[PDB]
Formats: structure tokens, sequence, C-alpha cells
């Protein structure tokens, strides 16, 4: 019920886990050590997914060029081969 | 002379668009899972 | 285009036109298309004839009119202006003078530029362009993809 | 009702030579 | 969704690569034909 | 392994590519060398 209302108000959670903080570290309830592991931990995850966000979209944008870069070029070969096939067709067949 | 130097990168401006527009089309047809419905 | 034309050049294309017009009536028939050509010497296939004039007649009906025929002039001859300009920027940009396009060498210009993009999309854009497989462009090539739109 | 997509490509197609276009190149010097 | 897009580009291209590999070779091997004709 | 699967995929096409842009390219220098003779 605490966070739906709190939903509203984004700052308001920072100062009521700033307030958090202080009752836990003044009855001894809170290693800082033990607590930075978690947050260094969590951080470097949001770091490394921010990265993976660029990882997916960065291979994402250049996945899809390489099949265009392709499919492209496969029929500009075949402009070029049926421009090609006019002048073999008038030479006879082999017979093999 | 100087408008044939960049009259050549204003036609390279448009074939490098075209590149990446390439990408969008094919990822358009990609990223659908209505695409990838009828793959199944 | 076509009134981009000197008066005294769509003379020229239709005294052109008149020789190749035996009949006089303003469309170019297979019959006279071979018989121009056998005045020449070679003697060609009808079946290429056909495919000749239908390459030529925009709507293909297998009859090329004379602002048919002033328009592939005036389109051709303009190309040949382009590639007058195309030579010479195209030595400005071959600063090697080898007549060969590096791929290091093609980086160079988007850097005058400031657009920005990976070094594999240049081997990508060689790669189109190259022909002969190489790996280097050539001059020939660079016309190829300046004169076309 | 289904119809082609009708993708341009990124390089226009070349043409082949046109004789008649060849012919007309060939006497103009000579005329 | 990758995986399925891996098998899917290939089968158009494949297809068009399988298609590609004759109509090159027919040509190939008449013109090699003309070869030759020519001494 | 994806950054690497991109990588070699660009590269095995390429050296797919080579072979089949210079096979082409051979058989329209051989026949458009028959029509000036004629
Ligand atoms: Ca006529
Ligand atoms: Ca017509
Ligand atoms: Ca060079
Ligand atoms: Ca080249």
């Amino acid at each position: 019920d605490l966070r739906e209302v709190l939903s509203e108000y984004p700052q308001a959670q920072t100062i009521m886990e700033e307030k958090g903080r202080e009752i836990l570290l003044k009855m001894n309830k809170l290693d800082v050590n033990a607590e930075a592991a978690e947050i260094a931990l969590q951080e470097a995850t949001e770091s490394r997914l921010r990265g993976l966000d660029q990882q997916l979209d960065d291979l994402q944008t250049k996945f899809a060029r390489l099949l265009a870069e392709l499919e492209s070029s496969a029929l500009k070969i075949a402009y070029r081969i049926e421009r090609l096939e006019w002048q073999t067709r008038e030479w006879p067949m082999p017979e093999d | 002379a100087s408008t044939n130097s960049a009259i050549i990168n204003d036609r390279l401006q448009e074939l490098v668009k075209l590149f990446k527009e390439r990408t969008e089309k094919v990822k358009e047809k990609l990223i659908d899972p209505d695409v990838t419905s009828d793959e199944e | 285009m076509a009134d981009q034309l000197t008066e005294e050049q769509i003379a020229e294309f239709k005294e052109a036109f008149s020789l190749f017009d035996k009949d006089g009536d303003g469309t170019i028939t297979t019959k006279e298309l071979g018989t121009v050509m056998r005045s020449l010497g070679q003697n060609p296939t009808e079946a290429e004839l056909q495919d000749m004039i239908n390459e030529v007649d925009a709507d293909g009906n297998g009859t090329i009119d004379f602002p048919e025929f002033l328009t592939m002039m005036a389109r051709k001859m303009k190309d040949t202006d382009s590639e007058e300009e195309i030579r010479e920027a195209f030595r400005v940009f071959d600063k090697d003078g080898n007549g060969y396009i590096s791929a290091a060498e093609l980086r160079h210009v988007m850097t005058n530029l400031g657009e920005k993009l990976t070094d594999e999309e240049v081997d990508e854009m060689i790669r189109e362009a190259d022909i002969d497989g190489d790996g280097q462009v050539n001059y020939e090539e660079f016309v190829q993809m300046m004169t076309a739109k | 009702k289904p119809k082609e997509e009708k993708s341009v490509l990124i390089l226009p197609p070349r043409a082949g030579t046109p004789k008649l276009f060849n012919a007309a190149l060939a006497m103009t010097g000579k005329m | 969704t990758l995986y399925t897009r891996f098998g899917r580009l290939l089968a158009e291209y494949t297809g068009a690569q399988q298609k590609l590999k004759q109509r090159i070779t027919v040509l190939e091997t008449k013109m090699k034909q003309n070869n030759e004709d020519d001494y």
C-alpha cells in the first residue's frame, strides 16, 4: 500500500530510503561493505544492461544491413545475368 | 570545379542513407512477431 | 531536358531521325531499323531489333517517335557532360594518382563531411561498387555509380 | 488484394548497348 | 527470434544461391566452348 | 559468441561473394569483345 502511494512521489522515496539507512546504521543493522557489494553488482549490471541494450541494438542495426546488402546485390547480378542471356540464346546448344 | 567535388559527396549522401534505409525494411519484417508467427 | 536543348541541336536530331524514318510517318518501324543496319553492313536478327526498339520505346508499342529519339540523345550527352565533370573531380579525389580507389582513401571523404560510419560499412560500400573483384575501385566504375539516377 | 512490393534498389540498373544509337554515333564523325 | 531468422534468411538466399550457380555455369560452359572455336 | 558469429558470417559471405563477383565479370568481358569484331 505504501508502494502504490509512493509511485506518484518519486523524490519522496529517496528521502525515506535515506532515513531508513540512518535508523539501521545507528542500531548497527547495515553493513556498508555488504551493502556496497549489492549496490556495485546492481550498478555494474545496470551499466552492463545498458551496454547490453546497446549490444542488442548495435547487433540488430548492422544485422539487417548484411541481410539487405545481399538481397539487393543478389538481384543486381541476376539483372546482369538476364542481360547476358539474350546473346547466348542465339548461340546453339552444345551436345553435352 | 569546387561544385564538382561537392556534388559527388552530395550524390554519395543519398546512397549512404539508402544503405541504412535497407536495414529498417528488413528489420521491420523481422522484429514483427506476426511474421515469426507465420514461420511458427 | 528536352526544352534545354538548342534549336540547332533539335534540327540535327531531326535530320538523324529523318534518315532513320524513311517513310516519314514520324515513327521508326522494325523494317526501317533493319534497312539502315543492312546498308551499314551488319545482319542482325529480327528478334533483336524488336527487343532493341522495346528498350528504347518508353511505352514499348514497337514504334519509336521523334520525342523518344530526342530524349535518349539528350540524356546520353548529358551523361557525357557529367562524365567530363566526373573525371576532373575523380583526379582530385584520387590523391595517389594510380586510378584505383583504396578503402583508406575513401574514408578521408566523410571526415571532411562529418558523416560518421563504421569501418566495415565502408568495406560493404567498396564491394558493392567493385565489379572485377580486385578490391580497388577503378575510374570507369566511378562513372557508373555517379551517372546512375 | 495481393500485389508485388516493388522495392527500388540502391544502384540504378544499366542498359544494354543500343544498336540504333551505335549506328548514330558512327556516321556523325563522317558527316 | 534471431534463430528463426538464421534459417529464414538463408532459405531465401540459398535457394537463390542454388539457382545462382547453375545459371552462371551454363553461361560459363557455353562461352568456354566458344574458345575452342576461336583457335 | 554473438559478436564472433556476427563478424565471421560477414567474413564468410565476403569470401563467397568474391568468387561470385569474379566469374560473372569474365563472362561479360569474353562475349562483348566479339561485338567489336563484327
Ligand atoms: Ca516508319
Ligand atoms: Ca512509342
Ligand atoms: Ca590510391
Ligand atoms: Ca575496380
